[PDB]
C-alpha cells in the first residue's frame, strides 16, 4: 500500500556534500508533508523538517538551516535532502516520513516511514581486512566449552559477512559490533564449542568484504 | 524550541508485566503527543496518536496517556516483541522527538565467561600487537574490563565493543581489545584483563605470559 523507498547507502568525504532521495507510492503524494528524520549510532532521532510536494511550502528545525536543503519532484512523486559541508556529526541514519495536510480531526502523525539511508563521512579509501586467529591459552576452557576468536582489522567500509566454518557453526557465537581505530574499522567474533571437537576437528574463520570483493579463510590452529 | 525528555533510558521488565514509560515537555503541548516504536532491525511503527488514540492495526497492549507536559506509554502485558526502543513526539509547536527508552528482558544473574587471547604470529609480523578479551553471556548489562601489563593497569590502546541482549538467552556479551606495537609486546610478559560484574566482589582475571 503506502510505500516510501529510500536511495542507497552513501559515503562521503569531510566538507563534500550529498543528495539521498525518497520515492513514494500508494497515496496522493501532494496530498502529505515529507519530513525527514536523523538519527546518529545509538542515538534518539532528531527531526530536521519537511516540504509540501503540492505547493513546495518548507519547515525546518533551526538547526539544521545552512546543513539540510530540502526538494521535491511531483512528476516523480519523490522527495529530496541535500546535505552540504559534511562532517564526522553529519554521519548517520535518515528516515523519511509522511504527515497528512490539515482536514480537521485528530489523525496526524507519521503512520509510514522509509527503510532509512544510512550516510557515513569519512576520507578513507576502500581497504580490504586484515584477518587474524585468535587461539586459545590456558584458562581460556569454561565447563565443557573452549572458546576460539578472529579478528577483523583495518577496513573500510562496512560491513563485512563473518561465518564459521562456512556457515555450518552457527550456534555458540558471538559477533560483535565494529569500532573505528585509525578511520578503519575492527571487528571481533568469538565461537564456543565443546573442548573434545578441537582441535580435533578444524575450525575456519570465514571473512568478505563485498567493498573490495575479498574473501579470507583462516583455520585456527593451536 | 520544545524539548522532550523521557527519563527512562532503559527499562528491564519480564514477560507478562505491565510497563510504563515516561515523556516530559518543556510546555503544555497541549495532549499533541504521539508515541512510536523502533525495533532493533531500525524499523519505526506509530503506536499511539493523540496522547491516547490507539493507530489501526496495533495490539491493544498498547495505550497512552497524559495531558499537559506529562504523558506515558503503557503496555498491559509484556511480549517477546515488543522489546524494542520507544519514542515520544510533540507536535504543538514544529516537532521534536524525545531521547528515547529502551526496554530488555530481566532474567538470572549471570557471570561473565571470560577469555584471553594473544597477537597472532600473523598480526606481530606486520609489526601489530593486538590482545584481545572475551567477557561473554553475563547478565546484567553493566561490566567493567580492566588491563594489565607486567601487573600495572594500562588504559590507553584500549577498544571495546557490546552486543545488544541476546534474543535467545537474554544475556550481554563484550569483546575488549588491547593493541600494542610488536615491539612493546615483546618488552613485557604477562598480559592481564579483569571482569568486575555484580556476580560478585572479587574481579574474574585472565591471564598469560610470553
Amino acid at each position: 500500500a503506502v510505500q516510501l523507498s529510500q536511495s542507497g547507502t552513501v559515503l562521503a568525504r569531510p566538507g563534500a556534500s550529498v543528495k539521498m532521495s525518497c520515492k513514494a507510492s500508494g497515496y496522493t503524494f501532494t496530498s502529505y508533508w515529507m519530513h525527514w528524520v536523523k538519527q546518529r549510532p545509538g542515538q534518539g532521532l532528531e527531526w530536521i523538517g519537511a516540504i509540501y510536494p503540492g505547493n513546495s511550502d518548507t519547515s525546518y528545525n533551526q538547526k539544521f538551516k545552512g546543513k539540510a536543503k530540502l526538494t521535491a519532484v511531483t512528476s516523480a512523486s519523490t522527495a529530496y535532502m541535500e546535505l552540504s559541508s559534511l562532517t564526522n556529526e553529519d554521519s548517520a541514519v535518515y528516515y523519511c516520513t509522511r504527515w497528512p495536510h490539515y482536514y480537521g480531526g485528530s489523525r496526524y502523525y507519521f503512520d509510514y516511514w522509509g527503510q532509512g539511508t544510512t550516510l557515513t563521512v569519512s576520507s578513507a579509501k576502500t581497504t580490504a581486512p586484515s584477518v587474524y586467529p585468535l587461539a586459545p591459552v590456558c584458562g581460556d576452557t569454561t565447563g565443557s566449552s573452549v572458546t576460539l576468536g578472529c579478528l577483523v582489522k583495518g577496513y573500510f567500509p562496512e560491513p563485512v559477512t563473518l561465518t564459521w566454518n562456512s556457515g555450518s557453526l552457527s550456534s555458540g557465537v558471538h559477533t560483535f559490533p565494529a569500532v573505528l581505530q585509525s578511520d578503519l574499522y575492527t571487528l571481533s567474533s568469538s565461537v564456543t564449542v565443546t573442548s573434545s571437537t578441537w582441535p580435533s576437528q578444524s575450525i575456519t574463520c570465514n571473512v568478505a568484504h563485498p567493498a573490495s570483493s575479498t574473501k579470507v579463510d583462516k583455520k585456527i590452529e593451536p | 524550541d520544545i524539548v522532550m525528555t523521557q527519563s527512562s533510558s532503559s527499562l528491564s521488565a519480564s514477560l507478562g508485566d505491565r510497563v510504563t514509560i515516561s515523556c516530559r515537555a518543556s510546555q503544555d503541548i497541549s495532549n499533541y503527543l504521539n508515541w512510536y516504536q523502533q525495533k532493533p532491525d531500525g524499523t519505526v511503527e506509530l503506536l499511539i496518536y493523540y496522547t491516547s488514540r490507539l493507530q489501526s492495526g496495533v495490539p491493544s497492549r498498547f495505550s497512552g496517556s497524559g495531558s499537559g507536559s506529562d504523558y506515558s506509554l503503557t503496555i498491559s502485558n509484556l511480549v517477546p516483541e515488543d522489546i524494542a526502543t520507544y519514542y515520544c513526539q510533540q507536535y504543538s509547536k514544529l516537532f521534536t522527538f524525545g531521547s528515547g527508552t529502551k526496554l530488555e528482558i530481566k532474567r538470572a544473574d549471570a557471570a561473565p565467561t571470560v577469555s584471553i587471547f594473544p597477537p597472532s604470529s600473523e598480526q606481530l609480523t606486520s609489526g601489530g600487537a593486538s590482545v584481545v578479551c572475551f567477557l561473554n553471556n553475563f547478565y546484567p548489562k553493566d561490566i567493567n574490563v580492566k588491563w594489565k601489563i607486567d601487573g600495572s593497569e594500562r588504559q590507553n590502546g584500549v577498544l571495546n565493543s557490546w552486543t545488544d541482549q541476546d534474543s535467545k538467552d537474554s544475556t550481554y556479551s563484550m569483546s575488549s581489545t588491547l593493541t600494542l606495537t610488536k615491539d612493546e609486546y615483546e618488552r613485557h610478559n604477562s598480559y592481564t584483563c579483569e571482569a568486575t560484574h555484580k556476580t560478585s566482589t572479587s574481579p574474574i582475571v585472565k591471564s598469560f605470559n610470553r
